[PDB]
């Protein structure tokens, strides 16, 4: 009746606790609204790229593919850094996969309307790490709070990164307090524009 | 160059109209103290000034006798950031929005009030449609090639003549 | 029928005792014309921020962290708002109350308390009848500290004194 | 919240009032980021 | 105590659902859209309260509570005017130089380049100039900072929250029954008593202990910040006296009726004061005080609960002649039981009233510095002229609704409205007649110049300088108000209005007020108003006179007040119904008003405004062109549309160019409305049948049936866009003009 | 549209001010002031309070041109 996450809120519904990772978080109601299918997807996704993307920025630092291009220890200065058309190439590869692992099924309305497809569940496993049932559950119940986790860090990351213009290992090798006098949050209506 | 136009660049009427636009702020810019809000809101637009016309040199934009920028909409590729790509996103949306917009309306045909589905509009579903539509181009004419996106001309009513 | 608190006001009729804290007072009588949990979530709130606020204030006084600079807390407030600290408050503040509105429409639907958020860490109430006490105690607290508040915010305008060398003082 | 009053929100002139204002407000954005964009960057 | 208050407790349960449920309120809509019309006929027939329910009871309280509704919107925009003074404004800047800073309480955002309109007011400011006139009324009630402006904005929030909070309080909580409502008596005594005889009282008040000293020393020259608060003249009696030092003897003098101690702050100078050219605030004083006086006596006069009073019902009985069969008996029922009827009068009063403020106020300014400041005079004028002629349009449409619905032939046997029905064709072919005699004689000399003019006979005209037109009994009654100060008028020491005659007021070396003489040009644009007035009064009069029943369809009432034809038999049906004549009168209230406001500003430019140079010769924005020049259509034309449109057509890249933009703009509704005017619904009817053919051919038609827009729904969409577009033209016009000429 | 495309344009040519009509023509105002407003004034003076000439019959026409159109309204 309570969930277990917020308990002076009621539990949501439409979240059974049959899925990994299922807390009865959801204080918006989102999931009343939004199928858990494609919800879970989306998180699934969301945070399997920000997986890589964490672990992309921290690896783009200590390790370089030969060349100046590809020598930029801060990320976002990488993304002006590497070479355009191999970037857009790899867009067009990210669509192509995106195409053929979901089998035509990219919309809301058709994705999951064959019975067999279940969230998350791209068939995705060269060496059946997960072919064992006896380990399912916990690899599923790792990878779903590795995603949530790593779509925290991504964004802190990314935004400390802003905020000082420094790759993330030397901000902890080097640590400066923000000044704070720059940067101050909004202000565009406060001071009529300009 | 094209049409006997001048690149923006090195055409002087657009170099004099960015030196008389400045000067028309400068003169407003005259009559105010240094650090006062009326001189920083003019001081940012002759910094905005400036920099758009520094942009439109630099972009490869073909000026007229009269110093404005001319649009070259041929089809020729060395122009085809001037309507040719706007033309392609704009079309990418407008599809995407009627798509969209017939997903839902075929949606509310098969409702208990077909009617009120149209007035008061079912958010969950209306939204699931507008995801839809980022693939407009294949699921459109895949509808138009399995016979579903035209009706023919024996189903639809019209005049007695 | 007569309030208890006040022998000639009339009892309001929505106080029935139904909430803890009821002793009839309700002259104006706002208490017939709204819903009363919203009432009581909003006395609860307000009281919470008050109590919190008078310690802040007395506290800021004894100690202050070293890294801000030390200054009179009413006036601490202009310098948080310039340095962006205020703004971070705020920001968490406003974040903790959009569940709070999730949870007023609880409180409306009828499957919350008006002030309930189930905060007990230290399970401080082991039975029903130390929380009875405690949300009676609660009531009290927060009321006389919503008087307390303003108490020497006031005071400071009118006399700049810390409110503890205010007391000591004259 | 009330679901007479989601019903509500759901009604055409809400809803066309707050996508065009959130649309208009996305261009408007869009204009103060990146203004003066004539063509293309191409 | 036949006078009591009655209310019904928890009348109607405070629920979304309805919300939810559009067209809830009426039979016919509540059942869903099948058809467009659905969507239009729901927002048609909202307030049509009397159309969705049979009681007078619920129809009361939803009109109570929706004037509530009002009112909140009302306290919320004055809330909001104070607020942009105080916070986006150039106010304070402007108290010390009211004569060199353009107010200002509109900034822009930056934001596609619009930042242009941000333009240099003064006092070291950016932003739109406003033309309201609300620095001069602050001035005049002694704000002098924008910290009062902070709580004036507070105390119009508070209000704003009071009255909707009434609104909804007395509709679902406390609603008052029918009984309480049908209190004539009671309400006229309370409104003229305690509604406008305490607010003059208090206002008086107000003006006697805070404008007169604050404004004393403001136009003696002290700095704001410099001038006691508002409350050291209520305390500090002796700071009082200083400036007013009949206040030495305090309140004996008002008791013991020795009134004359007085004469210090309660004068009738008249004029105006040479400092600001605006109206001695201790005239104001005197005028509010004898106001509240006589509204408070007035309020004394209907019977209520103790057998003292009139009864409203015995005084219309009694007043009946040999003319006029059973004189006003049936009107007080009437009064009682419709509010249509009451509206009708209502709006009608109102409206003229605010022509009588617009004539009123540019001819003895009340404010100071309110007469030297050009764009407030001309906008402020033309603003009440076009609420004016709006609100009596009302009035007469709202007695249409009146005759079709609420009028009972029983009960209204042989009183006046029955005896006025039953010779509407001599009243209508009686104005009739004037209104061909009257256009005939008064535009009929314009062509008759502008012919003369052209063919080379400048002594064939009607003007001054040949065939005189002169406005004798104007030019008398100018003569007279001259001369009343000391004579008929005797202890006045200053004409009521320098319009009148006498001197030339100048400040800052701008004239606040001169004579307007009155010639030939006058007394032909003074037959126009009469023409067009004329006219308009026989459009609605028609329509309310044959709402009912014509020679041409004898049960018009059956069909209803609005309705768009009774078919294309008896020749022809269209527009027959008394809405169609409130649709025919706004146009001819627009050609009315805009006459009037054409020649309120050409005649203020040409004749009164400009500046004094030395020797006290004045020179006038448009140089004294309008006396040889408003006797031709060529002059209107050349002289003021073309001359006059050079600022709008000029504006662009400047502050003004907003103006430039709606000058525009406004010429495209108007054009645009045409399209509705012109057109017949069967064509866009069958136009929209092969766009429904397109979308079943997709398979794409919506549920909703699309209709062309109905018969009555594109006679008031043209109207309405018609409106919108020659208004939204004259007022980019007046006000670019007069912001760069004035 | 077509005639007064045809006539401005024509008009700044045979002045020698072809510029004119090709910086203004771009936008409504242009047309508004630097066509109609413009060339109106010699016109509306056929006849004023100074005189005549022999411009006034189409000063007159003009004015009649306007009174029969408003009239169909
Ligand atoms: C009542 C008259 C009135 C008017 C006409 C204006 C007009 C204006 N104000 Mg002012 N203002 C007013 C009252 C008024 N104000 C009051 C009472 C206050 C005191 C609180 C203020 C305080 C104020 C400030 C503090 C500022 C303005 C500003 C502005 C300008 C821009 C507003 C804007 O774009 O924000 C748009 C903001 C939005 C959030 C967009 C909302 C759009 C939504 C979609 C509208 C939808 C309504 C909704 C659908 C209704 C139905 C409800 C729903 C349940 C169905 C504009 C000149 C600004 C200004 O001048 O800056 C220089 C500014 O900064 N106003
Ligand atoms: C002294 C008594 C009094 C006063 C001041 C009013 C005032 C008003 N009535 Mg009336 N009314 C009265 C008695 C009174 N009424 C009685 C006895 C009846 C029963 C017969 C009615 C029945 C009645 C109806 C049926 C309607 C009104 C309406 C109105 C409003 C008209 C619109 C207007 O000008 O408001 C703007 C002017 C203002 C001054 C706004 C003031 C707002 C408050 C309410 C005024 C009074 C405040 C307070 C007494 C002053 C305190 C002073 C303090 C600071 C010292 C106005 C608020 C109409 C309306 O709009 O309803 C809301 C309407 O439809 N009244
Ligand atoms: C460590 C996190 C983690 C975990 C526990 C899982 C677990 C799972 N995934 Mg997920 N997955 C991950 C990461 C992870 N994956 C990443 C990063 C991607 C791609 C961006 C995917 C993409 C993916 C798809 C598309 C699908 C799965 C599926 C599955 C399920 C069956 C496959 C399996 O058992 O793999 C077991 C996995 C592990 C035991 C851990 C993986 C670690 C590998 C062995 C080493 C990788 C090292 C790598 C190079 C990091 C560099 C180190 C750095 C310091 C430089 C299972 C629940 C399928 C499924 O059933 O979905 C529900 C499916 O359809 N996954
Ligand atoms: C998304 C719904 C939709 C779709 C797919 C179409 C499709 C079409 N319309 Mg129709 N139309 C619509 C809505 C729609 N219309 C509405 C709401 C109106 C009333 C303003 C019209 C008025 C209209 C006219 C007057 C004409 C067309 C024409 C056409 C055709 C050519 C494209 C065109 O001219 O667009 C033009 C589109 C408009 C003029 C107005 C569109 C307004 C908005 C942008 C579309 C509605 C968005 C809608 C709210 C979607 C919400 C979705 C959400 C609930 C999920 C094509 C059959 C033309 C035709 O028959 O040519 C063969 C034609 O003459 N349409
Ligand atoms: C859509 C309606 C509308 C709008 C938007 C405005 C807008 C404006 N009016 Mg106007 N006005 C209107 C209708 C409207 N008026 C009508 C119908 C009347 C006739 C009663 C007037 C009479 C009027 C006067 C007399 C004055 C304005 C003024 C103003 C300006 C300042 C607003 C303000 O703070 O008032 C402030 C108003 C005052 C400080 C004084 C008002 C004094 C009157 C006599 C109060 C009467 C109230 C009473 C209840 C009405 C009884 C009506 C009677 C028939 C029984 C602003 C331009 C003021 C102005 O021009 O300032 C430059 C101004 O002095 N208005
Ligand atoms: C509702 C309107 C209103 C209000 C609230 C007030 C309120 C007040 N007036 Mg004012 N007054 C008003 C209308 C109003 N007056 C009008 C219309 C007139 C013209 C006849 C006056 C003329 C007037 C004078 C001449 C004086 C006051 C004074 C006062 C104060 C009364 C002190 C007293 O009794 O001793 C009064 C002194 C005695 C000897 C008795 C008080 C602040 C007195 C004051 O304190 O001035 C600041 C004072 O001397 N009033
Ligand atoms: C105190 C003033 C007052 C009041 C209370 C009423 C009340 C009423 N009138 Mg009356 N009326 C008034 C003034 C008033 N009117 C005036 C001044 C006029 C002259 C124009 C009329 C002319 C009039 C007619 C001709 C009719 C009514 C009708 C009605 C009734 C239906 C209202 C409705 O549902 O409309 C709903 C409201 C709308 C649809 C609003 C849209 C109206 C315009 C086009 C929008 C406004 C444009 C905006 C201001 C500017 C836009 C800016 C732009 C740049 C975008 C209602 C009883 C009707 C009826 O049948 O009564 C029985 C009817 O036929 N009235
Ligand atoms: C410029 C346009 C124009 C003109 C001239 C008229 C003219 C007239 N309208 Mg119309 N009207 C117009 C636009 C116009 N209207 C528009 C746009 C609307 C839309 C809503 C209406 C709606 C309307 C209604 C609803 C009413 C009128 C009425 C009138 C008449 C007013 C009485 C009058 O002045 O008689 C005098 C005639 C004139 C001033 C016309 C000009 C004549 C001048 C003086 C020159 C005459 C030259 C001479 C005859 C030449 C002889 C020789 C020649 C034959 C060779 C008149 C016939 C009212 C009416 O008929 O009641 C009497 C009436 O009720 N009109
Ligand atoms: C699950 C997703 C989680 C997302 C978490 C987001 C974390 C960051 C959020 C902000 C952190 C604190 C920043 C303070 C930042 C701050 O205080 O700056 C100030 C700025 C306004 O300026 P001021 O008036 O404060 O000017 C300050 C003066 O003192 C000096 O000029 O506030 C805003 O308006 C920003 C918000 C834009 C509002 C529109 C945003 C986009 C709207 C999209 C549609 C609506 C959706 C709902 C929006 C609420
Ligand atoms: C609930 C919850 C938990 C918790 C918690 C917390 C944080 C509890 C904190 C509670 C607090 C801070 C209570 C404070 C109340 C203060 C009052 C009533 C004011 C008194 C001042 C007066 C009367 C005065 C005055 C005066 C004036 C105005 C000015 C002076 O010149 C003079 C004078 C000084 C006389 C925990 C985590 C432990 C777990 C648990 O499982 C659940």
């Amino acid at each position: 009746a309570k969930s277990k996450a917020v308990p002076f809120l009621s539990q949501p519904e439409a979240l059974d606790g049959s899925m990994a990772g299922d807390v009865g978080f959801d204080p918006f109601g989102i999931s009343s609204v939004i199928d858990i299918k494609w919800l879970r997807e989306s998180e699934l996704k969301h945070g399997r790229i920000c997986m890589l993307a964490a672990t992309g920025c921290l690896v783009q630092e200590v390790v370089h593919l030969p060349g100046p291009a590809f020598s930029q220890k801060m990320a976002l200065n990488a993304w002006a850094a590497a070479p355009r058309g191999g970037m857009i190439s790899i867009l067009v590869a990210i669509g192509l996969i995106e195409m053929i692992s979901n089998r035509f099924a990219l919309t809301a309305t058709d994705m999951f309307a064959n019975p067999n497809r279940v969230p998350g569940d791209l068939g995705f496993d060269p060496l059946s790490l997960g072919a064992n049932p006896a380990n399912r559950a916990r690899f599923e119940l790792s990878e779903v709070i590795h995603g949530r986790a790593a779509m925290m860090g991504f964004s802190g990351m990314v935004h400390q990164m802003i905020v000082s213009k420094q790759a993330p290992i030397e901000q902890l090798m080097h640590f400066k307090a923000v000044d704070s006098s720059l940067m101050k949050l909004g202000g565009a209506a406060g001071n009529l524009g300009y | 160059d094209v049409a006997g136009l001048t690149p923006c660049g090195e055409s002087k009427e657009f170099a004099r109209r960015l030196d008389g636009s400045v000067k028309k702020l400068q003169t407003r810019l005259s009559k105010y103290e240094a650090g006062t809000p009326p001189a920083l809101a003019l001081q940012k637009q002759i910094d905005k000034t400036k920099n758009r016309f520094d942009r439109y040199g630099k972009a490869g934009l073909l000026c007229g006798t009269d110093g404005l920028p001319h649009l070259i909409t041929d089809g020729r590729w060395t122009h085809s950031g001037e309507f040719v790509i706007p033309g392609l996103l704009f079309l990418y949306v407008a599809g995407w929005i009627g798509w969209v917009g017939r997903s839902y309306v075929l949606f509310a045909r098969t409702a208990d009030k077909p009617t009120e589905k149209e007035i008061i509009i079912d958010v969950p579903v209306a939204l699931s449609f507008v995801s839809t539509g980022f693939i407009w181009p294949f699921s459109a004419f895949k509808e138009f090639t399995s016979g579903n996106l035209i009706v023919p001309a024996d189903e639809i009513t019209v005049s007695p003549r | 029928d007569f309030s208890a608190a006040v022998p000639f006001l009339k009892r309001p009729s929505n106080l029935d005792g139904a909430y803890i804290g009821d002793v009839g007072f309700d002259p104006l009588g706002f208490s017939d014309v709204f819903d009363l949990r919203v009432l009581r979530e909003a006395e609860l709130k307000h009281g919470r921020f008050a109590m919190l606020a008078v310690l802040g204030f007395i506290v800021q006084e004894l100690y202050t962290f070293p890294f801000f600079p030390k200054m009179a807390p009413v006036d601490a407030h202009d310098y948080f708002v310039k340095q962006g600290g205020g703004s971070q408050i705020i920001f968490w503040i406003s974040f903790v109350e959009l569940f709070g509105v999730v949870a007023l429409f609880e409180t409306l639907q009828g499957k919350r308390e008006p002030g309930d958020f189930a905060f007990d860490p230290l399970g401080l109430a082991k039975d029903e009848a130390t929380l009875e006490r405690y949300r009676l105690a609660e009531v009290k607290h927060a009321r006389l500290a919503m008087i307390a508040i303003g108490g020497f915010i006031h005071q400071y305008w009118v006399t700049k004194q810390t409110v503890l060398e205010q007391l000591g003082n004259f | 919240m009330d679901s007479n009053f989601l019903k509500y929100l759901s009604t055409a002139p809400v809803l066309f009032t707050v996508w065009l204002s959130f649309t208009a407000s996305f261009i408007i954005e869009a204009n103060r980021f990146f203004p003066d964009m004539l063509y293309f960057p191409m | 105590k036949k006078v009591s208050i009655t209310v019904d407790r928890d009348p109607v349960a405070t629920s979304f659902e309805k919300w939810a449920q559009p067209g809830h309120f009426s039979r016919t809509l509540a059942k869903g859209p099948k058809t467009t019309t659905w969507i239009w006929n729901l927002h048609a027939d909202v307030h049509d309260f009397d159309s969705h329910t049979n009681s007078l009871e619920d129809i009361s309280r939803k009109i109570f509570s929706a004037h509530f509704g009002q009112l909140s919107i009302i306290f919320l925009w004055l809330s909001g005017m104070y607020f942009h003074g105080a916070r986006f404004s150039n106010y304070s800047a402007w108290l010390s130089n009211p004569t060199a800073v353009k107010p200002s309480a509109q900034v822009v955002w930056p934001i596609v380049g619009q930042e242009v309109l941000n333009g240099d007011v003064g006092g070291g400011f950016q932003g739109v100039q406003v033309t309201s006139g609300f620095f001069q009324i602050w001035r005049s009630s002694g704000i002098t900072s924008e910290v009062e402006l902070y709580w004036c904005a507070l105390a119009g929030l508070i209000m704003s929250g009071l009255m909707i909070f009434a609104g909804w309080f007395h509709y679902h909580k406390a609603a008052p029954k029918l009984e309480w409502f049908q209190n004539a008596e009671s309400m006229l005594n309370h409104h003229l008593s305690g509604l406008l005889g305490l607010g003059c009282l208090s206002w008086a008040g107000h003006q006697i202990h805070v404008s007169l000293p604050v404004n004393k020393l403001l136009d003696a020259g002290v700095a704001p910040q410099e001038i006691p608060l508002p409350h050291e003249f209520l305390v500090n009696r002796d700071l009082m006296a200083q400036l007013y030092p009949s206040f030495s003897k305090g309140l004996v003098p008002f008791f013991t009726l020795n009134w004359s101690e007085y004469s210090d702050f309660l004068t009738f100078k008249g004029g105006l004061n040479p400092v600001t050219g605006g109206l001695w605030l201790s005239d104001t004083a005197h005028h509010h005080l004898a106001l509240a006086v006589l509204f408070i006596v007035a309020g004394h006069m209907y019977r209520t609960n103790w057998g003292i009073g009139h009864s409203m019902k015995e005084i219309l009985e009694a007043h009946k002649g040999p003319f006029t069969g059973e004189g006003h008996k049936g009107l007080y029922e009437i009064l009682t039981t419709s509010w249509h009827a009451q509206l009708a009068i209502n709006l009608a009063m109102l409206g003229s009233v605010s022509i009588i403020v617009a004539h009123h106020m540019y001819a003895m300014p009340p404010y100071p510095y309110i007469a030297t400041d050009y764009p407030t005079q001309l906008s402020i004028f033309t603003h009440h002229m076009w609420i004016g002629g709006f609100c009596v349009c009302g009035g007469a449409a709202h007695a249409g609704i009146f005759m079709v619905r609420d009028y009972n032939p029983a009960q209204n046997y042989n009183n006046l409205l029955d005896r006025v029905i039953r010779h509407r064709d001599a009243i209508i072919s009686h104005l009739n007649w004037i209104c061909i005699f009257l256009g005939f004689h008064s535009f009929g000399l314009y062509i008759h110049n502008d012919t003369m003019r052209a063919l080379g006979r400048t002594q064939d005209m009607f003007s001054d300088t040949a065939i005189q037109l002169k406005p004798v009994f104007a030019q008398w009654v100018q003569s007279i108000h001259t001369l009343a100060p000391g004579n008929t008028t005797p202890n006045a020491l200053a004409t009521a209005s320098y319009a009148f005659g006498g001197d030339v007021v100048a400040v800052g070396n701008k004239v606040a007020m001169m004579p307007i003489s009155l010639g030939t040009a006058d007394f032909m644009v003074h037959h126009i108003h009469a023409f067009t007035i004329h006219v308009t009064v026989l459009i609605l009069l028609k329509g309310v006179l044959f709402s009912r029943n014509s020679r041409l369809i004898p049960d018009k009432a059956n069909l209803g007040f609005r309705f768009p034809c009774d078919g294309p038999g008896r020749g022809g049906t269209c527009q027959s119904s008394a809405w169609d004549s409130v649709f025919l009168g706004l146009f001819w209230m627009y050609n009315c008003i805009s006459v009037v406001i054409f020649h309120f500003s050409w005649k203020m430019q040409s004749d009164v405004w400009g500046t004094v140079q030395s020797d006290g010769t004045v020179t006038h924005i448009t140089g004294g062109n309008f006396a040889q020049s408003a006797i031709t259509i060529n002059g209107w034309l050349r002289d003021f549309l073309w001359a006059q449109a050079s600022q709008v057509i000029q504006s662009y890249g400047s502050a003004l160019s907003a103006y430039g933009l709606i000058f525009l703009g406004a010429h495209f509704i108007w054009a645009f409305s045409l399209m509705f005017l012109f057109s017949g619904r069967g064509y866009w009817q069958e136009l929209i049948e092969s766009i429904v053919w397109a979308h079943n051919k997709l398979n794409v038609a919506p549920a909703i049936q699309p209709r062309a827009l109905s018969i009555t729904q594109g006679r008031a969409v043209g109207l309405a866009h018609y409106l919108l577009g020659g208004i939204g033209t004259t007022w980019a016009f007046f006000l670019a003009r007069i912001i760069s000429v004035g | 549209w077509v005639t007064f495309y045809w006539h401005w344009k024509h008009i700044t040519i045979w002045q020698g001010n072809a510029g004119q009509f090709n910086e203004s023509s771009t936008y409504i105002m242009g047309w508004l002031r630097d066509y109609l407003w413009l060339n109106s004034s010699p016109l509306i003076n056929g006849y004023n309070p100074f005189g005549m000439n022999s411009l006034s019959v189409w000063s007159w026409m003009f004015l009649f041109g306007h009174l029969i159109w408003a009239t169909g309204f």
